[PDB]
């Protein structure tokens, strides 16, 4: 083969390297990468710290929480332009921080590098939000005047033991993030709103089903069936 | 603050050559090392190690 | 404040006085390089995820390549044989350097750590020599001066010279106000220029630790920076879809490389051994060869199916390697 | 058979 | 005297329709192959099975049809003993190849919609499956080529398959029965079941219109495969039931009809690609 | 530290069978292809067998072809040599050598201590001078000629120089004609013309006493030279 004895052995080393790389490739494909964005007090860590691994129905998911870098985030968001989803956690209780979260969501949703990546919004601490609505305290209309004009949608599914006031509050926040996601993007990416709590541990299953839908929709364009 | 002022002072003190002279010497380098540039001057395939 | 803006306009008027002519006016008579048709001579396939960085070794035969799958693969370009494959602790690696000696290879990324790997060990396995950990932001670039000194740029707006043996930052460079994205060591290895997201490029002295000169002109983040072979000029690449050649001595931009069709930022920039050609990698899934002196697009290296993240020209100037998010690296020649 | 028709898949 | 000398006008009409199908199908499938290979954007591991399907279908319409039709004009073999063995090998293999390529695209489409998280078939494994399909095709067509002979009848050369002589014609009958079950009932079941479940989930708001379109496409494919190939199989199993029908002349026109319906299947896939997908349509209008 | 202790030798009646075992410690046995090289009590070195990394390519020498078999237990970091039909010509000390092969590698770098077994077309490497008397401080030039040019088209002349100091396993001095091995003083220098090669040892010391062997790696079977002794 016009290869010296040492050249042949080098080719053999390369082939073994290629084999380990192939087993690595299989693990990489099986693992679905997720990006846990979200602010502080969102309890982003307790939904299920730079990395976290979990497995649902024999499917392993790697969730990366990059909190070490702050300020400009678009520069390092370029790295996560291949994640299957971007779990975004929002503290429903804090309304002062809510507007900041809406701005963050808007940035993420419109980010040129995340223009085809879906977002699984997890409104967290829904319990604390309820307690605030029950005690009255700070009115949501104060922070967002539209709350008064807003009414609980008919499509809404009220959970058992939900004062319409608590119910309207929860779906008001969801409405805001939906409004933000509906304005930009054209069916390339979708937002999956899931009202969640701190005790709620079914969060992993929600991620699983939503990930199925996202990959199904992409495979529906990849196989050219759409 | 005062540090920015000091940094600006130092950068102001630097001496600057005329653009003409600088551009002239860049042009000179390229012309001198022109034959030594395989990308600029197509290298005979025999020599090209990626032939 | 008032003194500050006074000094600023003072610097501005000085540069103007030195702006007697333009590089374009000067080279108006220089004959164009002509069409530079370069074809893919090799394609190094094997990376599982997007290639984010690459560096040619001084031998101009071996090159390291970083990927988001957390693997640094050393490749024998001449024979497309994978020499070594280093598993990395953090999968998110944004930069990879190759030591001039060839004995070490360093990588870094969102881990905020620059890990030096001793390629030549007696045990025969690549082992992490030292893990530099002082930086507080993603490391965007890392280039070696010695097998004991390495300059690393980080998104903490600061660059730093480290002593691999001690593991301590010998010198810190805190002048930039935005995330430093790239760094380029001068051929003389005495000065290093760094481009940041503040649309500013600062030339630093590695032994004094101070910012000698500050160059501006880009309208957005300087994603890439490279030094002209003479060490007297540096070219930059920004999201402004423009490339700008600034001269160190003149302290003033000489030529801008922009085409109306181009509306995508430059991810990586590099010069030829003579510096006549400026090969820059754009986000249009291709790389454009610009005649530096004449500011004309001589040719296009279009063989990628994703953003060309990295571009490197061999030290002998024989070939140009280009890595992309398509998980493939092509040695154009 | 001459009167037989022959067909191929 | 050869009784199968159909009148000139009969020849003209049959020629016309056959010609239309052949031309349209081969051009269409060839364009499909071009779109996928030329535009490397559409050239993906996913489209490899699609490539295999298109290629096999194109070769089928080009070889199997024209050759068989000219044979049916007066049942005369205007080729040679080599071509008799070749036609009873390549075109026949291409039939089985196309049907098994349809099972392959259907399996990927099942795995991509029913189990979206599980990764796609590896690129190497995808090529392995294509190889296996063509291998099985050649194996199923081998007996016919092995027992090929150009009996030179005074009336006309006839390429006939001289199966091992049996009083009960056991080997002859079993082979044709096995082919029918292996390239009709078996695919009709797998392609059927798979496309059925995918259809159920996709059927169960612009997205909805597109998903229900895919369901329409799948049911079209299943019905085509079942309806178009059934007359074909019946004709080739007829000698075992009623050989006297073969000895009559009308069977000549019946063979023409069954081959027309069967070869027409190689046209459905191109039209379906342009109708369901937008990128395929763009490539078609570009060519 | 890198050690390759081999064991399992001793007196064996002719026609018998024995398994030699080289236990590895301090390196990635899996990544290093291993070789077995023997030395007759009075003669020089002779390549016996070679197993590649991952037990892939297993070449053998003509003399031991079939009779001997080399096998590697990567998990247990051990190299085995089951030898059958032991002829009286197999009486020798067997050395297990490690060899990694990549661009810029140093094959045949570490040699094991050696185990003694007492049994009751290929390129010819010609070291003309069997012995050369020399006093310390002088400069020697051990020469080695080849039947075929060892310069492959890849531009690498595959000629390796080894030094067996009295009562010690051989040690790689110069790999690929000129490249000096690690841990070797700079006084050793390798020159070559493709067919004729020369190892120049300047400022000779007491440590440099021993026999010098020239091995070719152009093709298998690997062939060692007769050996040139440097006596003080
Ligand atoms: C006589 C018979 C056996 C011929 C069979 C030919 C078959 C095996 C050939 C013909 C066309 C071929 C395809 C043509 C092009 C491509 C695209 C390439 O990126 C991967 C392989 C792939 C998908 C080929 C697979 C094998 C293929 C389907």
């Amino acid at each position: 083969c016009t290869l010296s004895a040492e050249d042949k052995a080098a080719v053999e080393r390369s082939k073994m390297i290629e084999k380990q790389l192939q087993k690595d490739k299989q693990v990489y494909r099986a693992t679905h990468r997720l990006l846990l964005l979200g602010a502080d007090n969102s309890g982003k860590s307790t939904i299920v710290i730079f990395e976290t691994k979990f497995q649902v129905d024999k499917v392993n998911f790697h969730m990366f929480d990059v909190g070490g870098q702050r300020d400009e985030r678009r520069k390092w968001i370029q790295c996560f332009n291949d994640v299957t989803a971007i779990i975004f956690v929002v503290d429903s209780s804090d309304y002062n921080r809510l507007q900041e979260a809406l701005n963050l969501f808007k940035s993420i949703w419109n980010n040129r590098w995340l223009r085809t990546i879906s977002v699984i919004l997890f409104l967290n601490k829904q319990d604390l939000l309820a307690e605030k609505v029950l005690a009255g305290k700070s009115k949501i209309e104060d922070y967002f005047p539209e709350f008064a004009r807003y009414t609980t949608p008919e499509d809404a599914t009220p959970e058992p033991g939900e004062d319409p006031r608590v119910t309207r509050a929860k779906y008001f926040i969801r409405d805001e993030f939906l409004r933000i996601s509906t304005a930009s993007g054209d069916g390339r990416h979708y937002c999956y709103p899931h009202f969640t709590c701190a005790v709620d541990t079914e969060n992993a299953r929600r991620i699983f089903n939503d990930c199925r839908d996202i990959i199904q929709r992409m495979h529906l364009r990849q196989y050219e069936l759409l | 603050a005062r540090k920015l002022v000091e940094q600006l002072k130092m950068e102001a003190n630097i001496d600057r050559i005329k653009v003409s002279k600088a551009a002239a010497d860049l042009m000179a380098y390229c012309e001198a090392h022109a034959k030594e540039d395989p990308l600029l001057t197509p290298v005979p395939a025999s020599e090209n190690p990626f032939r | 404040r008032q003194e500050a803006e006074q000094l600023k306009n003072q610097i501005r008027d000085a540069r103007k006085a030195c702006a007697d002519a333009t590089l374009s006016q000067i080279t108006n008579n220089i004959d164009p390089v002509g069409r530079i048709q370069m074809r893919t001579r090799r394609t190094l396939r094997g990376h599982l995820a997007k290639i984010y960085a690459m560096h040619w070794g001084t031998d101009s035969r071996l090159l390291v390549s970083a990927s988001q799958d957390g693997k640094l693969i050393i490749w024998d370009s001449y024979t497309t044989n994978k020499v070594h494959a280093i598993p990395l602790r953090s999968s998110w690696v944004m930069t990879c350097a190759y030591a001039p000696s060839g004995n070490y290879v360093a990588c870094g990324g969102l881990d905020n750590i620059c890990s030096i790997y001793n390629l030549k060990t007696r045990e025969g396995n690549v082992r992490v020599s030292r893990e530099l950990a002082g930086h507080t932001g993603y490391l965007s670039c890392c280039r070696f001066l010695d097998d004991n000194q390495i300059v690393t740029s980080s998104g903490d707006t600061t660059c730093a010279l480290w002593d691999i043996e001690t593991g301590q930052q010998t010198t810190t460079f805190t002048g930039h106000t935005g995330d430093v994205m790239s760094l380029s060591l001068a051929p003389d290895t005495r000065l290093f220029v760094s481009g940041a997201c503040d649309a500013s490029a600062k030339l630093w002295d590695v032994r004094e630790g101070m910012c000698r000169q500050t160059f501006t002109g880009h309208e957005s983040d300087i994603n890439a920076i490279c030094f002209f072979p003479n060490g007297n000029a540096f070219a930059t690449g920004s999201d402004d879809a423009t490339c700008r050649l600034f001269d160190l001595r003149a302290d003033q931009e000489l030529m801008t490389y922009s085409h109306d069709n181009i509306i995508c930022g430059i991810t990586s920039v590099s010069f030829s051994k003579s510096g006549r050609l400026l090969l820059a990698g754009y986000d249009d899934f291709n790389c454009n060869v610009w005649d530096a002196l004449k500011a004309d697009r001589a040719g296009v290296l279009a063989g990628h199916d994703n953003r060309v993240s990295c571009l490197g020209v061999t030290d002998d100037g024989m070939a140009v390697a280009t890595g992309s998010w398509d998980s493939f690296l092509k040695i154009w020649n | 058979k001459p009167q037989q028709f022959f067909g191929l898949m | 005297p050869n009784q199968f000398v159909q009148p000139a006008w009969q020849i003209v009409l049959w020629a016309a329709a056959y010609t239309v199908i052949v031309v349209t199908s081969v051009v269409g499938n060839v364009v499909v192959m071009w779109i996928i290979l030329a535009h490397k954007r559409m050239r993906t591991v996913t489209n490899y099975f699609l490539v295999n399907l298109a290629f096999a279908e194109a070769s089928m319409a080009a070889f199997n049809t024209v050759v068989n039709f000219t044979y049916a004009v007066h049942n005369e073999w205007y080729y040679g003993l080599f071509y008799c063995k070749f036609h009873n090998f390549f075109p026949i293999a291409a039939v089985f190849a196309s049907i098994y390529s349809m099972t392959a695209v259907a399996f990927d489409r099942y795995m991509a919609i029913i189990h979206p998280l599980q990764p796609r078939l590896s690129a190497t494994a995808t090529k392995v499956v294509i190889c296996v399909i063509w291998v099985l095709a050649l194996l199923l067509a081998f007996p016919q080529g092995y027992y090929s002979t150009t009996e030179t009848m005074p009336s006309r050369v006839v390429c006939m398959i001289e199966w091992p002589e049996h009083p009960n014609k056991i080997y002859e009958k079993v082979y044709h029965i096995c082919v029918t079950v292996l390239i009709y009932f078996l695919p009709l079941l797998v392609i059927g079941y798979a496309y059925t479940v995918v259809g159920i989930t996709l059927w169960a708001h612009e997205q909805v219109s597109a998903k229900r379109k895919v369901v329409k496409m799948m049911i079209v494919v299943v019905c085509t495969f079942a309806i178009c190939w059934l007359p074909f199989h019946i004709f080739f199993l007829l000698p075992y039931i009623n050989p006297d029908l073969y000895l009559k002349k009308f069977i000549q026109q019946v063979y023409l009809a069954i081959m027309w319906l069967a070869m027409s299947s190689t046209m459905y896939n191109p039209i379906i690609y342009c109708c369901l997908n937008d990128r395929f349509r763009l490539g078609f209008k570009h060519a | 530290d890198v050690q390759l202790v081999e064991s399992g030798g001793g007196l064996v009646q002719p026609g018998g069978s024995r398994k030699l075992s080289c236990s590895a410690s301090g390196f990635a046995f899996s990544s290093f292809g291993m070789h077995w090289v023997r030395q007759a009590p009075e003669k020089g070195l002779e390549w016996v067998a070679y197993i590649s990394s991952g037990s892939g390519t297993i070449y053998y020498a003509d003399t031991v072809k079939g009779r001997f078999t080399i096998s590697r237990d990567d998990p247990k970091n051990t190299l085995f040599l089951q030898m059958t039909s032991l002829r009286s010509e197999d009486t020798a000390m067997y050395y297990c050598v490690r060899s990694i092969y990549y661009y810029g590698s140093s094959p045949f770098d570490f040699w094991g201590q050696g185990t003694t077994l007492t049994v009751s077309s290929d390129i010819v490497m010609t070291q003309a001078t069997s012995s050369v008397p020399v006093t310390p401080g002088e400069s020697v030039s051990i020469s080695c000629r080849s039947s075929k040019s060892l310069l492959h088209s890849n531009g690498n002349t595959y000629l390796y120089w080894f030094l067996q100091r009295p009562g010690q396993s051989p040690q790689l001095l110069i790999y690929r004609m000129s490249n000096l091995a690690s841990g070797v003083p700079d006084r050793f220098s390798g020159s070559g013309s493709g067919t004729a090669f020369t190892l120049t040892i300047s400022r000779l010391e007491a440590e440099d006493v021993g026999v010098y062997y020239c091995m070719q790696h152009l093709e298998y079977p690997l062939t060692f030279g007769a050996g040139t002794k440097l006596e003080l």
